[PDB]
Order: structure tokens, then C-alpha cells, then sequence
């Protein structure tokens, strides 16, 4: 999977993501966008598969946008002890709980970072104001690292696949470089939802296992766009 | 166009809120689909261990997490163990 939060020259923040997973021929037919209503009014939007109640891609309108990528660390028995004996939270559920109860980008980044989990994950959050963008590397008991946007220092985009950003992506699976490569060339002046979609449409960022691509901006909720990918 | 768009009112009890969506889906496609994600990656005794202890396991998970799954599995006629196995699929193999 590949999550990208980036800022453009005019101060806007965009969030896009890819979701790769086997059994694609099935999940593509079951993929749906869902609008969760409170009192008849939309409270947040998400992309999920029929039968899955958690969210791996969501948007709280005019507050923030969050997505999740897999982080495989620890031992198999950690997830067991954490889930049953310690009663930690599932990843996809916390992501959904936050989209519904967090009152601000700051509040969401707090919940997604400090709430205990059953297993590790990468949480990517975007905001409605400039420089609001982070990549929360999660340990089970807390945050292992927070990676903030810094446009004035030249970092106007964060690219997260499934590996810690302070280390190089493995040779076997290095979808970070072609994603950075396409962003380095797109330019902070040309960045938009249309362009950010074409970034994620690059190979091998867009590979055989990609199921859907979502591009979203918390301050432009009506532009929430998901597209099923048939490679 | 993109994928279908549905509404899920959180003002409806957890077990009922997902059901208006399932009307649009073949109860067989969903159920048969699960067996392919399940049968090929988990032995039965695990599934039996879960099934036997599934009703005590769901006591631990968040109430609204399981309640929504329970309602879908009754409507679709799925085993609750199969339900909890796909929703905790990430947590089952992420280490
Ligand atoms: C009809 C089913 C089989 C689909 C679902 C089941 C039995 C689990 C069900 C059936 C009814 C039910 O009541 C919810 C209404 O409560 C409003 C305030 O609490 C909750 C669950
Ligand atoms: C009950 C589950 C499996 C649905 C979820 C939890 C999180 C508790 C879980 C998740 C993972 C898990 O790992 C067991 C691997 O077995 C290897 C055998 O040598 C054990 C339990
Ligand atoms: C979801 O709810 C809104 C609330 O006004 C409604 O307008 C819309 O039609 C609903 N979505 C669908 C697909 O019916
Ligand atoms: C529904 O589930 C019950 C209990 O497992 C079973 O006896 C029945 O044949 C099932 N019906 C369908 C249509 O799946
Ligand atoms: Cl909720
Ligand atoms: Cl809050
Ligand atoms: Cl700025
Ligand atoms: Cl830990
Ligand atoms: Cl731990
Ligand atoms: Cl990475
Ligand atoms: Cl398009
Ligand atoms: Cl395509
Ligand atoms: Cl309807
Ligand atoms: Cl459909
Ligand atoms: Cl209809
Ligand atoms: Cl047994």
C-alpha cells in the first residue's frame, strides 16, 4: 500500500492512497464508499469492503483525512496478548473511531498516536490548514516516530509505503522511489487531486495487487474520489 | 462513477445499521467469497477453537465492533467466527 500526504504552492493539503491486497478479483466487486450519518448529516466518509466494519481510508469533512498502511514488526504472540489479555484496539477500528470522535486534526493525530493497538501500523493524517500532515509510525503501546510536513525546509510531501522512513526501502519492494520520483517531477506548483491520482497510477506504485486508489482533501470534502483499479 | 456509494446511519442500533446495504449484494457472492479467504489460509481447528470460544472472544472486543459484525453474519447467515476472522484479519497476520 502507498499513502501520500502533500502540500501545494497555494497552501492546500492533499491526501491520496493506494490499497494492495491479494484476492483482488473478489474485493473489487465488494469495494464501496460509505457515508456515515449522524442525525442525517454526514459525519465522515470511508472506503471499505462489504463485511468489513473498520476503515482503512477515511475523511472527516473540514477536519482531517486518515489512511493506514501495514507495519509488520514484533512476534506473533504480541498480537495475541495485546488483543485478549490487554484488550487493545484493532487498527481499522481505531481509525474509524477517530474519524467519528476527533474534533480537529491535532486531536486526531493524538488519538491515532497514543491509543494502544493490537499490532503496529502506519497512520497518515492530513489537515485543512497548511503544514498539517504527519506519518505516525506506531508501536503497539505508543508512537515510534512522528514525521511532519515541512514545506519551508523543502519537504512538501510525505510518502509512506510499508517501511520505516528513516531506512531505505528494500530492493524487492521499493515503491517509495518511483512515488518520490513522480512527485519530485510533478512539482509543488502542479500538485492537485487530478495529478496526485496520476502519481499513484505509476508502476509499481500501481501494481497487480492494487484494488482501489483514493484521493481526498479535508478542506474539499465534496472532492472525495475513489477509483477501483482493474489491472 | 467510481465504486458504489451507500449511507450508514449511526443513529440505528449497531446490528441493524449495515443491513440496508447488504440488500444490494448477493448473499452468495459475499458468503462464497469469505470461504475463499478463510478456507485457504486457516485450518479448521483454529476455526473450531474460535467458534467454540468466539462467544467469549467477542466479549473482549469493543461492543460496537462485534455488534455490527454479529448483525451482518445473522442476516447473511455466516458463522460469527467467520465474521470475526475477516475483520481481525490484519491483526491476525501483522507481526
Ligand atoms: C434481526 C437480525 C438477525 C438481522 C439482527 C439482530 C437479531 C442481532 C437484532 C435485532 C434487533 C435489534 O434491535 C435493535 C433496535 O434497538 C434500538 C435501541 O436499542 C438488534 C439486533
Ligand atoms: C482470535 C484472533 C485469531 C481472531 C485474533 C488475535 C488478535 C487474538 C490473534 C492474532 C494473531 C495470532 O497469531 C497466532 C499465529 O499462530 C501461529 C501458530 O504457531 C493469534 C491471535
Ligand atoms: C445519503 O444521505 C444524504 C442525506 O441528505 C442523501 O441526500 C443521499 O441521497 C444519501 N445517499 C444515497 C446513496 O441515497
Ligand atoms: C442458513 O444457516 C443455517 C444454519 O447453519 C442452515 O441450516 C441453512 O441451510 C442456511 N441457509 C442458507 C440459505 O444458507
Ligand atoms: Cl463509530
Ligand atoms: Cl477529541
Ligand atoms: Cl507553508
Ligand atoms: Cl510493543
Ligand atoms: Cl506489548
Ligand atoms: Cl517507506
Ligand atoms: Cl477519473
Ligand atoms: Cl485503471
Ligand atoms: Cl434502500
Ligand atoms: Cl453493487
Ligand atoms: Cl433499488
Ligand atoms: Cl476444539
Amino acid at each position: 500500500c502507498t499513502s501520500i500526504v502533500a502540500q501545494d504552492s497555494r497552501g492546500h493539503v492533499y491526501h491520496g492512497r493506494n490499497l494492495d491486497y491479494p484476492y483482488g478479483s473478489i474485493l473489487r466487486k465488494l469495494t464501496v464508499d460509505v457515508q456515515f450519518l449522524k442525525n442525517g448529516q454526514i459525519a465522515f466518509t470511508g472506503t471499505t469492503f462489504i463485511g468489513y466494519v473498520g476503515l482503512w481510508t477515511g475523511q472527516s469533512p473540514h477536519k482531517f483525512t486518515v489512511s493506514g498502511d501495514e507495519r509488520d514488526r514484533g512476534w506473533w504472540w504480541e498480537n495475541l496478548v495485546a488483543a485478549l489479555f490487554l484488550r487493545h484496539s484493532p487498527i481499522s477500528w481505531l481509525l474509524r473511531t477517530t474519524l467519528s470522535e476527533a474534533e480537529s486534526f491535532e486531536a486526531a493525530v493524538y488519538r491515532l498516536a497514543k491509543t494502544p493497538l493490537i499490532a503496529d501500523v502506519y497512520y497518515i493524517v492530513g489537515g485543512t490548514n497548511p503544514r498539517e500532515g504527519v506519518v505516525i509510525t506506531r508501536n503497539r503501546d505508543g508512537p515510534a516516530d512522528i514525521w511532519p510536513l515541512d514545506p519551508l525546509k523543502g519537504v512538501w510531501f510525505l510518502v509512506e509505503t510499508n517501511y520505516d522512513h528513516w531506512k531505505p526501502a528494500p530492493e524487492e519492494d521499493d515503491r517509495r522511489t518511483p512515488a518520490i520520483k513522480a512527485l519530485n517531477a510533478t512539482g509543488q506548483a502542479k500538485l492537485s487531486l487530478e495529478t496526485l491520482f496520476q502519481v499513484l497510477s505509476v508502476v509499481p506504485v500501481y501494481n497487480n495487487y492494487t484494488i482501489y486508489t483514493t484521493v481526498m482533501s479535508a478542506a474539499s470534502p465534496d472532492k472525495y474520489m475513489t477509483r477501483i483499479r482493474n489491472p | 462513477p467510481g465504486p458504489p456509494l451507500f449511507n450508514v446511519s449511526l443513529d440505528v442500533a449497531p446490528e441493524l445499521r449495515w443491513l440496508p446495504v447488504l440488500r444490494h449484494y448477493d448473499v452468495e457472492l459475499v458468503r462464497a467469497a469469505v470461504a475463499q479467504v478463510i478456507g485457504d489460509r486457516v485450518p479448521k481447528w483454529v476455526l473450531a477453537l474460535i467458534e467454540k470460544g468466539a462467544l467469549k472472544l467477542e466479549r473482549l472486543l469493543p461492543p460496537p465492533f462485534t455488534a455490527e459484525i454479529r448483525g451482518m453474519c445473522d442476516f447473511l447467515n455466516l458463522s460469527l467466527a467467520d465474521g470475526l476472522l475477516v475483520n481481525l484479519a490484519y491483526e491476525y497476520s501483522a507481526f
